[PDB]
């Protein structure tokens, strides 16, 4: 059905900076899935963040990590950048992309990218 | 863009016989119960339409088969469309379909018509990708599912809505909506009627006193076309395209003489070939 | 070989309102095509006469520039307080391009 | 300076065409402004032509076909007013002026009635 | 571009006497004002409303700001007075005053 | 906004409605001269792709710019042939062009490699070399930058404020010519047999109004000796009955 | 109207890396550009030129260690590749325009430290 492309790659960072994480894809194009995101530090579980709210059409944003991270989507190169700021210690893990249905009313993340590590 | 969803099934097109259709108004004075005759092209009587089944969902598992192929646009072409809800929509005209002769490119919007003779590059399937704008919970219509590109244009235009669909009936309807498309010397000419349909999906024997809409200045021979289909990305089905069903009549038209009784409010009513039978 | 440049002097201290005379002295004879910047240390080189011989939008008659062939000079008048800074001047007349080693006005 | 041809009386309907030489500087780079002076009225700008070319920037407030031609060989400039009717049994004047925006009326002609009666 | 200066003049000469061209919305800074004597072509006296040509006495000057302007006769005798026009500028119609006649005593 | 003069506007206007009088209603271009015959006997004539020449020049450029003439903008920005059936309109924009501090966003061409040619311009950014030493594209010696910034400020005098031009050259090519007014159409009388002159269409009857349904399509009607019925307006659309008056 | 540069750092002698100018405002296509090299207490000293208008690539040759210049036009940017480094090297990096008697133009960066040493 649909490749997920790479989100940002190999990325590495010293401390007092900031990356951006651009979810590509293919075989659909951008507004027409809803984005979403997922911390999963190295041996620790979960952390959902980012997000398309399927309800109100807005781009979601975790409410553990308001101000911090946001979002940008650019609909006809279909490049969905998630840009992380303020690092701190443990803020080095995956960041997976994921998505859910465009219309509304799904909690899964079938299709992914694999995730991206970060440096602090 | 533009998925090559062309199954794998010709559908063999079946055959109806158009009693008494295919008769627009050709002239430009209004007469009133005048037994005019016409040397014009029209649609002969009782004559093999092709009925183009152009969705076919299968009775096995689904898996609906698309249709429309490049049909000859010879002479003349009577369309009767038939779709309850307008998967239907504009055509795709042209000598080549391609660059170097601008391909005429109908589409019809809810909003709006648009009339595009340019150069236009149809790809394989040109459908309808009317997919889901997710902003404000629209259904964004992708048109570069009919061309891949859009270039060297010598005509533009923006009408009202050609397919209009008033169903609000459930039943009685699905209006058999014909329109003439006759290309008289670099001149596309447009017919239209809304007739509210009484059968299930076979042509009524009603007069079709067709209406012209438009005469647009092409210039070009057309010798082909292809209607265009609205197809909805599906989902998750426990790439995604093909909803609804769909089905509408193809005749050719002929250049033979007919009679046409005009009434009093100056319509026409009684229609008889010339070419038919001794009677 | 290359052209060069010498600015006399390269420092000067002054005082509020002295008329300080900044040369620049080029090894070839360069019709006009030498400028001035002005630039605070850790700012951009804020253009102040081009040409050698023109004053610069948002800059007053309190910088003025003149001279020609090898001989140029800047020639500030009125020095206010936020007019030390290290100043450069540079040759545009052929390739490679190179600047005055800096010129640096400071208060006593 | 300027000169014109002598004060005339002419016919209603018909046309007429009046002449203006000009001495004393370059013609064909020197505008020719004409405008008629009413009989005991104010005055009123007629038009003007450019000497070398089909410069007629024609005033609309009567529009009797007072055409602007001009001749450089002879140096002079000619106002053909057809349709000579009671509104035209006023006084003519050439009149030297800027080949630039800067149009000034300041050196005329003599100034040429063309007089209109029912008669000659 | 309407331009109603002054209708006409009487006073008493050798004074400087104001005509002032009360021109429209149309504030133009260019300007002209003219001579014009009984059955004589008229010539144009002050150019461009603060500019003189060569050959004008300083008796009548002109001024003016925007659309506003005036001409001051200054001593003015009973040897000079006559028809003072003003000229319009580059807005197209080039529409002139309908004069200042200068009578006086 | 109008573009530089160096690099201007080729507007080609076809399918146009008359708007020559609203030209003459707006009575406010400074340089309103028009060229091959007086502006008004253009009004109805009509030409095919009308080329409209825009862009910004000064009140002393546009000294240089009329047809036939020179100058740094008639020779290295927009030339103009002698030859001229156009209308050259120019309007002095200080207050749109000239912002405080100065428009600079329009450039002009002060000398280029060579000549202009007769209704063309020079966008190419490449540096002419002003002497014999070459440069390639780069600054230096023998070698100036083609492009110069305007002086446009709120200060510019009159002969030198920013004039905004539209030089409408009106073309006759042998296309059907689109663009024309009125065509000295005059004004419909009813109720009066006439020679009703509807698009070249010439005929002679009483002229009342029909209530005949005329399709879209249906202009004019015909009868059975190939003879008119019932007409339809061109300039207001509107449907009329013709019976031919008494012999 | 403003130009951003890449991230600078240390580096080991005799590496490589890769140095953008984006420009913001107005277009890098229709002007050059040029890179120049200031050390702790030195003076401004040009490096590098790149012009898109044709086709060329001018280097210091009082510091010729073939710092390749190149273009990318589609966003405003340019690329400097610093290759064969060494110690004097060490110093911030700007993206400079000289305004040569036409035009006005001349826009600076930030500006970026590269330090090389085989020392982080
Ligand atoms: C214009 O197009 C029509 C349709 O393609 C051409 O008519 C066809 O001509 C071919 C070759 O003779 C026949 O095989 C088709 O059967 C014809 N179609 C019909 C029924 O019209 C026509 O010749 C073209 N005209 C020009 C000048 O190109």
């Amino acid at each position: 059905e649909v490749q997920l492309l790479e989100q940002s790659g190999a990325e590495v960072k010293k401390p007092g900076a900031s990356v951006r994480v651009s979810c590509k894809v293919s075989g659909y194009t951008l507004p027409e899935v809803a984005m979403h995101w997922v911390r999963q530090a190295p041996g620790k579980g979960l952390e959902w963040m980012g997000g398309f709210d399927p309800e109100d059409g807005e781009t979601m944003y975790a409410q553990k990590f308001q101000g911090r991270v946001t979002m940008t989507e650019d609909t006809s190169t279909d490049t969905a950048y998630m840009e992380l700021s303020s690092l701190r210690s443990e803020d080095t893990a995956v960041y997976y992309c994921a998505t859910t249905t465009p219309f509304s009313s799904s909690y899964w993340f079938d299709p992914w990218g694999q995730g991206t590590l970060v440096t602090v | 863009q533009c998925v090559n969803l062309t199954t794998r099934t010709q559908l063999p097109p079946a055959y109806t016989n158009s009693f008494t259709r295919g008769v627009y108004y050709p002239d430009k004075v209004f007469r009133s119960s005048v037994l005019h005759s016409t040397q014009d092209l029209f649609l002969p009587f009782f004559s093999n339409v092709t009925w183009f089944h152009a969705i076919h969902v299968s009775g096995t598992n689904g898996t609906k088969r698309f249709d429309n192929p490049v049909l000859p646009f010879n002479d003349g072409v009577y369309f009767a469309s038939t779709e309850k809800s307008n998967i239907i929509r504009g055509w795709i005209f042209g000598t080549t379909l391609d660059s170097k002769t601008q391909s005429l490119l109908i589409v019809n919007n809810a909003t709006n018509v648009v009339i595009k003779v340019c150069e236009f590059q149809f790809c394989n399937d040109p459908f309808l990708g009317v997919y889901y704008h997710k902003n404000n919970k629209s259904w964004m219509e992708s048109e570069f599912r009919v061309y891949s590109s859009a270039n060297n244009c010598t005509f533009e235009y923006v009408s009202q809505p050609f397919l209009m669909d008033l169903e609000g009936k459930q039943g009685n309807f699905k209006n058999l909506r014909e329109f003439v498309f006759k290309n008289i010397d670099g001149y596309f000419k447009i017919y239209s009627k809304h007739t509210p349909i009484n059968l299930v999906r076979d042509l009524p024997q009603g007069f079709s006193a067709l209406e012209p809409l438009v005469d647009l200045p092409i210039g070009i021979n057309i010798t082909r076309f292809q209607t265009l289909l609205a197809l909805h990305r599906s989902y998750l089905t426990p790439s995604g395209w093909t909803a609804g069903a769909a089905a509408y009549y193809v005749g050719y038209l002929q250049p033979r003489t007919f009679l046409l009784k005009y009434n009093e409010n100056g319509t026409i009513t009684d229609a008889v070939d010339c070419a038919l039978d001794p009677l | 070989g290359d052209i060069q440049l010498t600015q006399s002097p390269s420092s000067l201290s002054a005082s509020v309102g002295d008329r300080v005379t900044i040369t620049c002295r080029a090894s070839q004879s360069i019709s006009s095509y030498l400028n001035w910047y002005q630039q605070k240390p850790g700012k951009a080189p804020k253009l102040l006469i081009y040409a050698a011989s023109s004053l610069q939008s948002g800059v007053p008659s309190r910088f003025s520039g003149s001279g020609s062939g090898t001989d140029f000079t800047l020639t500030i008048s009125s020095l206010q307080p936020e007019d030390f800074a290290t100043y450069y001047c540079q040759q545009s007349y052929s390739t490679p391009r190179t600047f005055g080693q800096g010129t640096k006005v400071e208060i006593k | 300076q300027l000169v014109q041809s002598g004060a005339e009386v002419k016919k209603p309907g018909a046309t007429v065409k009046i002449s203006c030489k000009v001495s004393g500087y370059s013609f064909s780079n020197y505008y020719i402004h004409w405008v008629k002076q009413a009989p005991g009225k104010s005055l009123e700008w007629i038009g003007y032509i450019d000497p070398f070319n089909g410069g007629t920037s024609d005033n609309l407030k009567f529009k009797g076909a007072a055409t602007l031609t001009a001749d450089t060989s002879t140096d002079t400039a000619y106002m053909e007013l057809s349709s000579l009717r009671s509104e035209d049994t006023a006084v003519y004047y050439c009149a030297r002026s800027e080949y630039d925006p800067y149009y000034v009326m300041d050196y005329w002609g003599q100034g040429t009635t063309v007089t209109v009666s029912s008669a000659s | 571009i309407v331009l109603t200066q002054s209708p006409f003049q009487s006073v008493s000469p050798k004074e400087k006497v104001t005509i002032t061209c009360r021109a429209s919305q149309s504030i133009s800074s260019n300007l002209h004002w003219y001579q014009q004597k009984p059955d004589q072509s008229p010539k144009l006296l002050i150019k461009y409303a603060s500019q003189s040509i060569s050959g004008i006495p300083s008796r009548f000057s002109g001024s003016g700001s925007g659309t506003d302007f005036t001409l001051t006769i200054n001593s003015l005798e009973a040897e000079d007075f006559g028809i003072y026009f003003c000229q319009q500028t580059n807005f197209w119609p080039y529409i002139f005053g309908q004069g200042t006649k200068l009578e006086i005593l | 906004r109008f573009a530089s003069v160096y690099a201007w506007n080729r507007k080609r206007i076809s399918n146009c409605v008359a708007d020559y009088s609203v030209l003459y209603n707006s009575a406010s271009f400074s340089t309103f001269k028009c060229y091959g015959v007086s502006p008004t006997k253009l009004n109805d004539l009509c030409f095919t792709n009308v080329y409209a020449d825009s862009f910004v020049i000064r009140g002393d450029e546009v000294r240089q710019i009329a047809p036939g003439q020179t100058g740094k903008i008639a020779d290295y920005n927009y030339k103009l042939p002698d030859d001229f059936t156009g209308c050259v309109i120019a309007w002095n924009s200080n207050n749109l062009d000239s912002k405080v501090g100065g428009n600079y966003n329009y450039l002009y061409r002060l000398f280029r490699k060579s000549n202009l040619k007769p209704f063309e311009r020079d966008i190419s950014t490449e540096i002419y070399q002003a002497g014999s030493t070459p440069c390639n594209g780069v600054e230096g010696f023998n070698c100036y930058f083609p492009l110069q910034s305007y002086g446009f400020q709120p200060t510019n005098g009159v002969g030198y404020q920013p004039y905004r031009v539209v030089v409408l050259s009106f073309e006759l090519l042998h296309a059907p010519a689109t663009v024309c007014g009125p065509k000295k159409s005059t004004n419909l009388v009813k109720n009066k047999c006439v020679n009703f002159n509807f698009n070249g269409l010439t005929g002679t009857g009483v002229l009342t109004e029909s209530n005949k349904k005329f399709l879209p399509f249906q202009q004019f009607g015909r009868d059975i000796a190939d003879t008119t019925d019932a007409v339809r307006d061109p300039q207001t659309l509107e449907i009329l009955d013709i019976t031919p008056c008494s012999f | 109207q403003q130009l951003v540069e890449s991230g600078g750092g240390v580096v080991q002698p005799g590496r490589s890396l890769r140095l953008s100018c984006a420009a913001s405002g107005f277009t890098f296509s229709s002007y050059a550009m040029h890179w120049v090299r200031q050390a702790p207490g030195k003076g401004l000293e040009w490096v590098a030129v790149i012009s898109y208008d044709g086709s060329n690539k001018y280097y210091a040759d009082s510091v010729k260690g073939r710092f390749t210049i190149s273009r990318d036009n589609s966003k405003n940017t340019l690329y400097l590749q610093m290759n064969s480094l060494r110690a004097e090297d060490t110093a911030v990096y700007y993206c400079a325009r000289h305004a040569t008697l036409m035009n006005n133009k001349d826009i600076w960066g930030q500006g970026t430290l590269v330090t090389v040493s085989s020392a982080s």
